[PDB]
RNA sequence: CGACUUUCUGGUCUGUAACUGACGCUGAUGUGCGAAAGCGUGGGGAUCAAACAGGAUUAGAUACCCUGGUAGUCCACGCCGUAAACGAUGAGUGCUAAGUGUUAGGGGGUUUCCCGCCCCUUAGUGCUGCAGCUAACGCAUUAAGCACUCCGCCUGGGGAGUA
RNA sequence: CCUAAUCAGAAAGCCACGGCUAACUACGUGCCAGCAGCCGCGGUAAUACGUAGGUGGCAAGCGUUAUCCGGAAUUAUUGGGCGUAAAGCGCGCGUAGGCGGUUUUUUAAGUCUGAUGUGAAAGCCCACGGCUCAACCGUGGAGGGUCAUUGGAAACUGGAAAA
RNA sequence: UUAGCUAGUUGGUAAGGUAACGGCUUACCAAGGCAACGAUGCAUAGCCGACCUGAGAGGGUGAUCGGCCACACUGGAACUG
């Protein structure tokens, strides 16, 4: 099913602390009805790292593949930017 | 003051009864911030007709039209009250059992205690209304005892 | 409701061809009279134009309403549907003395629509279209004696006394509808 | 107010409040529940009829009438017009009207087609006042 | 130009003095030509027949020029004074020129076809005929401009 | 801060206008140069003038006033302003008082006029309103 | 926020351009600081001072006119966090006639210190007033003129800041 | 639905008239009755009560009431203020966040700028067909995403980098 | 004048279980997991397409009709297919 891009999503790494599981969050912004300003909202991913070997801050791209547990939806598809003190 | 509304309650308890031959039960008035609303309940009949209000009040007004020993001009209010009465005495409670009554008593149901019965007949203490809650019928003995407010009803 | 005023009495009010004309109507009409407003005005308007056609709101807010569509004038467009309007191009040919007077004979009916049966005074009429004239009862005394008066058949009217019909031509104007009153004024009734 | 803060907010409006606590039958019987009915009218008895009076000049004697209707629910209720043949516990509609004779009510009742019957001597009541045409 | 006096009401102002209570019955009236000239006037008096007099006088002085095309504004403005500001906007034709009462007076004596226009603010008829009379004097046209700016009609133009 | 450079030109372009003189200067952009070119295109501002300096260097102005010093166009003003980035498409081209009251445009290029804009049809960030 | 002084700091600006290189922005929440009274506690109490009473006054008299005294005011911390804390003018930005001062600056020439003058701005605080705008009032380079990011309120009166 | 005939002959009224807003006078009435949506009228004299006329508006309907918006821009994004009618904590520090200086590239994220798929249908607007017509359905078109994708683009904001 | 919620809950482990999915549920171990950008709680509510007034902006509404969802005295089930 790879043809079928699945649900990517470029975003950091924010916890791990989970068993092989991780959690994305994903950043957008939706607007405003009346006015046309808004701010970044997003939507926090519960993610399966293979190995818990994601870590804050490591912008990283994943994958939904399955419903993996609790809103445990996306697997990790590559690790983007795993990063630590710069 | 009280005692002067007083002293009116019996200059113009004369008209009311030379009048309509009415008698006031009381005359009470309430205000806020402006000619107070003495409330003089006129009874005679129970079933005062409007007209037995206005010719009545008409009456009244004259007769105070001149005689208004408070320095102020006050509203009249005229009040022919109907049969719907708090039921404090047994006596109370023997002359509705024609109509419906609403008491609250010592036993509530559901947290409070009021609840609206119609009369079938007079058993002291004890009550055989057809009471109607929820739609609901049957002749329900409400213990005086139990009671803590007591009042005659509307019949609708 | 339909149409229930004596007219000339209305139009002793109105001022508005269909002694005391000169004049208002009733006790101190021919006597000093009230003058008037501009909103009055537009209500005259509104009258000098359909109490002149003889019609009802039902049947002519609507009519107003859908001028205000299509491109260019809007006043002018309903000076056109009151053209179109039925009862108003028959009387410009010649086959009434009044709007009053053919609206009776378009309700009853004795036109036809291109020789069918349209028994509504409230009927559209459209270029390449005409009437005709119930043959079964085409000769009656009034109906000949207004075609043998017809003072003119404008450029929309194409109509001659053995032609028993009149077919539209082109777009109408106030210039070629008679008795000019402010169309920007009626619009502006029917606005606020 | 700024934009961002324009945005966290709703700019609320200062929607009104019926000054005609109009809550019609509603729920009323079934299980009591309370229902915004906004219905024009509903059917119900004036338990109690009064008479306050007016002050000086015009000594135009007002009247008075406490009324239930299908929800039940008390107010003491003014009479406008002239003529009645109604009493105290008599079936009356009241309609939705605040004048200047007395506040702490806003409502009132109708005449013509209740017990509070109107009068058909007048041509006003020709279409309303409850009475018919007068013939 | 031929003078035509636009009168909106006839108020009386009581100048109550010591003693009598001195009204005067106080008028203002717009004189224009209705087309393309207008000038308001002002007048306080006792009568009908004086207030018009002494105001048609004030009006008919100062007067406009009411550029016009198709007897209609080439562009499109608002007037404003004193929060008795309105709006102003051509408007296609036999549609009609649409405005509240007063104004819609000022603006047909200003002689106008079809016009987009609303009363705003201040429902004071003598402040909303200023901010409209201020409007009004505040119009162009393109050549005006053609000139004024080196570039000409056709380029930048309505 | 100063927020907004359009703002600033804006503000004191009118200031300019009430106080009726022409030679005026002030720090630039390349897009305040280039706008000014556009003004000078337009007339209105019979000469303009880029040098450099810290930090951006100073633009230099001087209006065409009215034959009695007056203001050829009529009014100003800015529309992209913090907060606010508002773009317009190929359609979106707004038309104050049509052409005579004009508008540039930033575009997927650069920044370009409503006659431009309408023209080449390439929407963008309006920038301001002059008319 | 003014008796003097010091404490060990916080802030003020002229000029400065020193040069990383936007590091800035107001600021929900949060949140400190904070008239007076009041008050908890522990002291003081010098006044002052409610209440108070003696007491005019008048059955009554605290009502006030007395006499003294009075919680507390006053010292320690909290509670207090509230007010006319009002300009009911959020902040910063920069623009824009003038006249015309200030409070500190600086400069130029002017002259012995120009300190003496003038003028340019620095940064504020004036008065009159261009324009502008306000119902009016007036501000008007320190805008209430012009614009900009960021805060809060306001929604008739009042009901009731009260529940 | 249509034809043979039927007469003007069955078939229509109602609301208002102080004004606001279209339309008034006469009369009886008497600040009383009252009317009363607003100003308020009515005191004997009312075009504001009632009656008659007369007028207007309107009609197969009329008027009242219940509500939503227009109004009501009375949210003030469009389309309010806070100089005083309602509004600046009392005044802070600052988290997030809000917006973001000059110049040099890339990005295309936005942004713009098309192509794609895809916006049930109807209504929706337009045109048009039918129904006498209207009402009306119908027919097609238009409209209809802030959807996803790709073509450019790099002004701008946002990044990225360079100062 | 709704600020903490929160424990099969969090995640995995093995079983089972269903079309699948996983606390989905069991046993394990571990402590999570959400929480002002308003979870939670309360009221209330069928949903939208659609519709009404408004120039529009907007506001409001959600009759039939299109579909989607929930329910069928009440609760607890399960057979069937």
């Amino acid at each position: 099913s790879e043809r079928n891009d699945r649900k990517v999503y470029v975003g950091k790494v924010v916890s791990d602390k989970m068993d092989k599981t991780i959690t994305v969050l994903v950043e957008t912004y939706k607007t405003h009805k009346l006015y046309g300003k808004r701010v970044k909202y997003s939507k926090k991913y519960k993610t399966h790292d293979e190995n818990n070997s994601a870590k804050l801050g490591d912008i990283v791209k994943i994958q939904e593949t399955r419903p993996l547990s609790a809103t445990k939806r996306f697997r990790l598809v590559e690790i983007v930017e795993e990063s630590v003190i710069i | 003051m009280a005692s002067k509304i007083t002293e009116q309650v019996e200059v113009i308890v004369k008209p009311i009864m030379e009048d309509l031959n009415f008698e006031l039960v009381d005359v009470e008035y309430v205000k806020e911030g402006r000619d107070h609303f003495l409330r003089i309940s006129i009874d005679k009949e129970g079933g005062v007709d409007l007209n037995d209000c206005t010719l009545a009040s008409e009456k009244i007004s004259e007769a105070m039209d001149a005689n208004d020993p408070i320095p102020e001009m006050y509203y009249l209010d005229v009040a022919s009250p109907g049969a719907e009465r708090p039921i404090k005495k047994e006596q109370d409670f023997q002359n509705a059992i024609t109509k419906p009554v609403f008491v609250s008593l010592y036993v509530p149901i559901e947290g409070e205690k009021e609840w609206l019965g119609i009369l079938q007949e007079v058993n002291n203490e004890t009550i055989v209304v057809q009471v109607k809650i929820k739609a609901r019928t049957k002749d329900i003995e409400i213990p005086r005892d139990k009671i803590a407010k007591a009042r005659h009803a509307v019949m609708i | 409701a339909r149409f229930r005023g004596s007219n000339w009495k209305k139009s002793r009010r109105l001022g508005i061809s269909l002694e005391k004309r000169p004049y208002a109507p009733g006790q101190h009409g021919p006597n000093q009279r009230k003058k008037l407003s501009e909103y009055g005005l537009q209500l005259r308007e509104k009258q000098k134009l359909r109490y002149l056609y003889g019609m009802t709101e039902r049947q002519f807010r609507n009519t107003f309403d859908i001028a205000g569509k299509k491109f260019g004038v809007h006043g002018e467009n309903f000076m056109i549907l009151l053209a179109s309007r039925l009862d108003a191009v028959v009387y410009s040919l010649g086959l009434a003395r009044t709007r009053r007077q053919a609206r009776q004979l378009v309700n009853h009916g004795h036109i036809l629509v291109d020789g069918k049966r349209v028994d509504i005074p409230s009927y559209s009429v459209k270029p390449g279209q005409t009437i005709s004239v119930r043959e079964k009862s085409q000769k009656l005394n009034i109906i000949v004696e207004s075609v043998e008066i017809n003072n003119f058949v404008p450029e929309y009217l194409n109509f001659d006394a053995d032609s028993l019909t009149g077919t539209f031509v082109r777009l109408p104007e106030r210039s070629e509808l008679p008795a000019e009153i402010n169309e920007q004024l009626i619009v502006e009734y029917y606005s606020r | 107010p700024t934009i961002n803060q324009l945005v966290r907010k709703p700019r609320q409006s200062k929607i009104k409040k019926s000054d005609s606590p109009a809550l019609n039958k509603g729920f009323n019987s079934k299980k009591k529940k309370f229902t915004d009915l906004n219905s024009p009218q509903k059917r119900g008895v004036c338990t109690r009829v009064g008479t306050m009076t007016p002050r000086k000049p015009n000594s135009a004697l007002r009247k008075y009438a406490r009324v239930r209707l299908s929800n039940n629910i008390e107010i003491n209720a003014y009479i406008p017009g002239i003529g009645h043949n109604l009493q105290e516990h008599s079936v009356v509609l009241v309609r939705g009207g605040r004048v200047r004779d007395l506040p702490g009510v806003r409502y009132h009742i109708v005449r013509g087609a209740l017990d509070t019957s109107g009068v058909d001597g007048r041509r006003q009541g020709r279409s309303l006042y409850g009475t018919k045409k007068p013939k | 130009k031929e003078f035509e006096e636009r009168v909106v009401t006839i108020n009386r102002v009581a100048k109550v003095v010591k003693g009598g209570r001195r009204f005067r019955f106080t008028a203002l009236v717009v004189v224009g030509d209705k087309n393309g000239r207008v000038g308001f006037g002002t007048g306080k008096a006792q009568e009908v027949p004086e207030a018009i007099k002494k105001a048609v006088e004030a009006a008919k002085k100062d007067l406009v020029v009411v550029p016009r095309v198709e007897g209609t504004t080439p562009h499109t403005i608002t007037g404003r004074y004193g929060s008795g500001s309105v709006f102003m906007k051509p408007a296609a034709p036999g549609t009609g020129v649409i405005a509240g009462g007063p104004v819609r007076a000022v603006l047909e004596l200003a002689g106008i076809t079809d016009i987009l226009s609303k009363s705003l603010g201040s429902n004071t008829p003598i402040n909303m005929v200023r901010a409209t009379i201020d409007g009004l004097q505040n119009l162009k046209n393109a050549e005006d401009v053609a000139k004024l700016r080196g570039k000409t009609v056709e380029e930048l133009y309505n | 801060t100063m927020t907004d450079p359009i703002a600033d030109m804006l503000t004191r372009v009118r200031n300019a206008n009430m106080v009726r003189h022409e030679k005026l200067e002030l720090p630039a952009s390349n897009i305040k140069k280039e706008i000014a070119e556009i003004l000078k295109s337009e007339g209105f501002i019979k000469n303009v003038e880029y040098v450099e300096d810290d930090k951006q260097g100073v633009l230099r102005l001087f209006l065409k006033y009215g034959q009695n010093d007056e203001r050829v166009i009529t009014g100003l003003k800015r529309i992209s302003k913090p907060g606010l980035r508002v773009y317009a498409k190929a359609s979106e081209m707004p038309k104050v008082l049509n052409g005579l009251g004009i508008a540039l445009v930033s575009t997927s290029e650069g920044v370009i006029t409503d006659k431009e804009a309408r023209k080449r049809n390439v929407g963008g960030e309006i920038i301001a309103y002059v008319w």
